[PDB]
């Protein structure tokens, strides 16, 4: 790109460019975004591919655990719903008055499942099942029904639509997106001064190369990225960790620089486009760029395990039941 | 408001709905509402909320109204004379750069086109256009019994257990007896009445009930995510909408003929398709479009947000939607220069800070008046009519069975 | 809000309605011609049924007689596993939508009028020398008495001392509050009043006392306002960040409390029935 | 694609891969303990219990009894509840998931590399007088002779005879194409796969060779792409109105295939049993 020289007002052009206008080159075949900056004195060439900025953000892999208990939404209530499940079995018995076989299977095994070993005694008793058994019936429901939303409500991160977006176009202290520095986003990010203040936060944070930035975006150092489309995308097909967010915005080719005072040039853009059309750069992508793609147990063992439990629990209970049959 | 006053002729039994007077002045207007017919000066009865302001400002100012109606009807736009090549005004506004005239007191939008030969005063009330649409009632009632889903599906699934049925048959060896109890188990009915010797009879039953009770609730969740996701509401937003833009064949919509906004929509050259298309559905009156909105004639309205959401709360039978556009305020006008302005100008501001024109506003304006039935409607016909045919069956068989 | 706004909608189930019961008398009627039908003790029998296959079936009160029971049986359960799909998916339906309206909505109701009287000096951070203080003071003197207690600062000071220092009501510019609510940080502050605003008055460029611009600058405003320039310019300007963009154990305390009432009820006829 | 809408579902992405096996076997092991458990025809009857109880509430039998058999009927009674509430979320979870037919992808395809042999009579667009006629018959010699019978007239006259079937493709510059499908008669028809155009080259404004201007209006162009021109002026243009817009029979014949199986296993296992 170009900058200042130091302590003075002239213009100086530094890395690639600076070096193809010091007679030190002649052609800089390599990805070079055209630019209106740079088309100023140097010739170019009819673009050999398309692309536009894009943005990439890293996907959280983890988004479900099926483990969970009646925990996310609340514990408390199960617990109250236990006491008041109590509570009614209390009442039932004392309506009562089988004996305590009676209250063996009076409400607790109506409320749990299909046991058939209860005794009524009046109708209030078989009021009081029926109204044990709505309300059962209705927790269950609501139960489901939080489930179902919280599994439609599940993931709510959303890949931002693009830079238009207003939580990106708001700075705020959660995000360290930045680019390289010195490329030609830098330049389209300057001479569009409309969200200066996201310039300002990447001019503090601009990384210094392609490979560094995605290093540090892997192990959660940024939390976005702004790139060529068709390096972000192959980076992102091959590594199968991350995503690109939004479709597309200020889509430019790449291209051929060449000096303006050079003879190559009529015989060279009639080339790429005599290569362009008898699916030789289709060839070639296809064989370089683009070439590679990419109810559980959770739910189910981590409980078994817990059923487990109980059959290192109950055999022995069943010790202290014959204990209890010992001294009765 | 504009009501026909009684054989008396002065205007009486009137309460408002707190219980106080109501202010009313005599409206000499003409009764002739057709377009052409012979006039009649007859003195009608007005009363509301530019009638309420009015009388404050008499209180606050010395002077005596005599309110007079309009002629045509029409408020007032640019429009070139028949037979000649100029411009001339007409209608409501026509009758201020005219004689009697002497101010307006109207609904009267601030619009550019209008602030040259005239001014008005300090906005008394900031209201924009939206769209105002009809409405229907939703059909995602559940009535039928899989509305939703694939109701014939389920009866080739239907067949699909009369094929374990079969199967049954095949476990017989008792037949009837497990095809009852592969019915019940359908339901979680419990009856328990079958009892087939082979186990491997037994083992393929339970998997038959265990298949049927996972495609029940498969059907269930199914249903459960067709009523969730059902919303096939999705009308016009703003002018940006494509819908809107792109001209349509089959629903028209328009505004009041020649009245402040088909100004706008000839000053932003961007739209054109929408004013050319409305040019030739405009309505004549304000009170036609909303009553022809309900005959399904006109499925859009443009109209200011003023008048749209007070009809909305009266009659709970539309919505209005979309967003506010191109806000700006009302006024009452006035005629070149005139000493009445800034005493008029300062009344409204005063007022305007001192809270009487919210409390009159609210009390003219925001009285606001505004397990599914339907399926439970078609579940208790449904549940008669097979209870009717269970009953004939069963007394067929009874009669069988005493035969047999 | 201190937390989280929740509506349990307790009351505002079908319950208690012509609908629901209507289709539940409705079934029993049908099953009660089914059972008369297939007739040609038992009563008590077809009433225990009737309780216990309506939600749960886990009670004993099987009787089985012929295959006329079945099938009225299974067309109950049909029923009702369709009414309870139903539900269900209207129950998802209503935790879709959310209501999160407002707090108080309301200048002069019952709390801005003597503070003193209620207890909770709720806060009234107006501002100093300004245009709203005027104004409040000349509607009522009472709420200016109380408005000295509370003025820190600008908007920005006052909004973060608010956010969860000390502060809860804040009465300032509508305009400068709408940015500001659209601009806050997690979208945790709303301004409770649901879009109402008391005292309606535009901005304006203050001219002098006759100089020869009004009129120009006037037509020229209204010329804006016609072609449409000033809506790009808020969308671009004036604009939030998300303003716009949008089972509990607490819910559990009304049908805990009708079910202590069922409950109760139930021991009353109880004592009733065993008096006699 | 207007005769078939190809809607994907839950029978469509592959089940009971390698997970339903993982389920039968802790099942068959929580079986196996809790067989183990009542030991320390009643095996059979606590087996058909357990399916009961993870299937649904059906007739049991008088297997379970004392203290311990109470709670594993109450602890399999709560781990089916949960495992079905969690079938269902994952249900709905899933039903917001959708897709649609591509067919072939780019203009070469398996029908496309040879014109002859295959069975129906392929007709697809050959608009010529162009570069969709140059770049054929220039760079794939062998789909023009097949072809140049074929030949429309116009785009909008190609469209409306594939409206009323007899051309089977249209091949076109997908620029007018693109858009011409986004906004036919509801966008019922759409675009052959992601749209893998095959040579991309771009549009351009021709100029007299060696002109002066040439330099200039090069620069002026580049200069509208920096400041959003092209951008907001498609959207305005030529942005289309459904562009942005994008009980399964395949399960119920999914689960009568395994019905069928289920059934021919049966009466097999019962054909061995009897012989032996």
């Amino acid at each position: 790109t170009q900058e200042r020289v130091n302590n003075s007002n002239k213009k100086e052009w530094n890395g690639m460019m600076g070096e193809l206008l010091s007679g030190q080159a002649d052609m800089i075949v390599a990805p070079l975004t055209i630019n209106n900056e740079r088309a100023q004195y140097i010739e170019f060439s009819k673009p050999f591919k398309y692309q536009g900025l894009t943005i990439l953000v890293k996907k959280e892999i983890p988004r479900s655990t099926l483990d969970s208990f009646m925990q996310p939404f609340q514990s408390t209530l199960w617990l109250l719903v236990g006491l008041s499940v109590h509570v009614v079995a209390v009442m039932l018995y004392l309506l009562d008055r089988t004996l305590s076989s009676a209250m063996w299977f009076s409400w607790g095994v109506l409320l749990n499942s299909g046991i058939g070993e209860g005794a009524p005694r009046s109708f209030s008793a078989r009021i009081l099942g029926m109204v044990w058994a709505g309300f059962a019936m209705i927790i269950v429901a609501s139960y489901t029904a939080n489930l179902a939303a919280f599994l439609v409500l599940d993931r709510p991160e959303e890949r931002i639509t693009g830079i238009n977006d207003p939580r990106l176009r708001n700075p705020s202290d959660k995000f360290i997106y930045a680019t390289v520095k010195q490329s030609s986003v830098d330049i389209y990010f300057r001479r569009q001064v409309e969200l200066s203040t996201m310039y300002r936060h990447m001019e503090k944070h601009n990384y210094e190369s392609a490979a560094e930035a995605i290093q540090a975006v892997r192990d959660n150092k940024l939390h976005a990225f702004i790139w060529d489309s068709a390096v972000l995308e192959f980076e992102a097909s091959q590594k199968c960790d991350l995503v690109t967010t939004g479709e597309l915005f200020f889509r430019s080719g790449f291209g051929i620089g060449m000096r303006k005072d050079s003879p190559w040039k009529q015989n060279v853009s009639l080339s790429i486009l005599k290569s362009h059309e008898n699916g030789f750069m289709e060839d070639l992508d296809k064989t370089w760029v683009r070439y590679q793609e990419c109810l559980t147990f959770e739910n189910m063992a981590g409980v078994f395990m817990l059923v487990a439990g109980g059959i290192v629990a109950g055999i022995f209970l069943i010790f202290i039941e014959i204990a209890y049959k010992r001294h009765k | 408001y504009v009501k026909p006053t009684l054989s008396d002729g002065t205007c009486k039994e009137e309460f408002t709905v707190n219980g106080d007077p109501v202010k009313k002045v005599i409206c000499t207007g003409p009764n002739d509402t057709s377009p052409g017919s012979p006039r009649h000066t007859v003195p009608q009865c007005c009363y509301g909320f530019c009638i309420d302001l009015l009388i404050k400002l008499a209180r606050t100012m010395n002077f005596t109204y005599e309110v007079h109606l309009v002629a045509d009807g029409k408020f007032g736009t640019q429009e070139r004379v028949n037979n000649s090549n100029k411009k001339e005004w007409n209608g409501m506004m026509g009758e201020l750069l005219s004689g009697q005239a002497d101010m307006i007191v109207a609904p009267l939008t601030i619009n550019n086109e209008r602030a040259q030969y005239i001014e008005f005063s300090k906005p008394f009330k900031y209201q924009g256009l939206t769209i105002l649409v009809k409405k229907e009632i939703p059909r995602s009632t559940l009535d039928s019994f899989m509305q939703p889903f694939q109701s014939t599906l389920w009866l080739l699934v239907g067949l699909s257990v009369h094929v374990v049925a079969v199967m049954l048959y095949l476990l017989d060896r008792t037949l009837s007896s497990a095809m009852w109890f592969s019915w019940g188990v359908l339901l979680n009915s419990g009856i328990g009445e079958g009892a087939p010797r082979s186990f491997s009879a037994r083992i393929l039953g339970m998997v038959w009930a265990g298949f049927a009770m996972i495609i029940v609730a498969s059907y269930t969740a199914n249903l459960a995510a067709f009523l969730v996701l059902d919303r096939p509401e999705e009308r016009i937003t703003g002018i940006n909408d494509p819908r809107l833009r792109n001209p349509s064949d089959k629903f028209i919509y328009a505004t009041v003929k020649q009245s402040s906004v088909d100004i706008y929509f000839r000053r932003q050259v961007e739209l054109s398709t929408m004013y050319r298309h409305m040019e030739k559905h405009n309505y004549e009156s304000a009170a036609e479009a909303i009553q022809a909105v309900r005959d399904n004639k006109l499925h859009a309205f443009i109209w200011d947000s003023a008048v749209l959401e007070f009809e909305a709360s009266q009659k709970c039978d539309l919505v209005t939607t979309g967003e506010l556009f191109f806000r700006s305020g009302f006024g009452i006008g006035m005629r070149k220069d005139s000493p009445w302005k800034q005493n008029v100008s300062l009344s409204i501001l005063k007022s305007h800070e001192n809270g009487f024109m919210e409390d009159l506003d609210k009390t003219w304006v925001r009285y606001q008046e505004c397990l599914t039935f339907e399926n439970m409607a078609g579940v208790f016909m449904l549940v008669a009519g097979g209870i009717v045919a269970g009953i004939f069956l069963i007394f067929i068989e009874i009669a069988y069975k005493r035969h047999k | 809000r201190s937390n989280g706004t929740v509506s349990p909608s307790a009351f505002l189930e079908p319950f208690s309605a012509s609908v629901w019961v209507m289709m539940f008398v409705m079934l029993l009627i049908v099953s009660a011609i089914a059972v008369f039908v297939f007739e040609y003790f038992t009563i008590g029998k077809a009433i225990w049924l009737l309780w216990g296959l309506v939600f749960n079936n886990s009670v004993p009160v099987q009787n089985p007689k012929g295959t006329t029971s079945k099938i009225m049986v299974s067309v109950w359960a049909f029923f009702a596993v369709i009414f309870l799909a139903s539900y269900t998916a209207n129950l998802a339906a209503f935790m879709i939508q959310e209501e999160f309206v407002d707090q108080v909505t309301g200048l002069s109701d019952k709390k801005f009028q003597r503070p003193h009287d209620y207890s909770p000096p709720f806060r009234f951070g107006t501002v100093p020398n300004g245009s709203t203080e005027r104004n409040i003071r000349n509607n009522y003197p009472y709420m200016h008495q109380y408005m000295t207690k509370f003025n820190q600062k600008g908007v920005e000071d006052a909004l973060v001392s608010l956010k969860t220092g000390k502060l809860d009501a804040f009465i300032y510019d509508a305009a400068v509050l709408n940015y500001k609510a659209g601009r806050d940080e997690g979208c945790k502050l709303v301004t409770i009043g649901s879009g109402y605003i008391f005292a309606t008055t535009g901005y304006g460029i203050a001219l002098q006392k006759g100089s020869p611009w009004k009129r120009q600058i006037d037509l020229a405003l209204l010329q804006f306002v016609g072609d449409g320039e000033m809506e790009e310019l808020e969308t671009l300007w004036l604009t939030g960040i998300c303003h716009n963009e949008k089972l509990d154990i607490d819910n559990m305390a009304g049908v805990f409390y009708m079910l202590a009432a069922a409950m109760a009820l139930s021991l009353i006829t109880f004592i009733w029935e065993h008096l006699f």
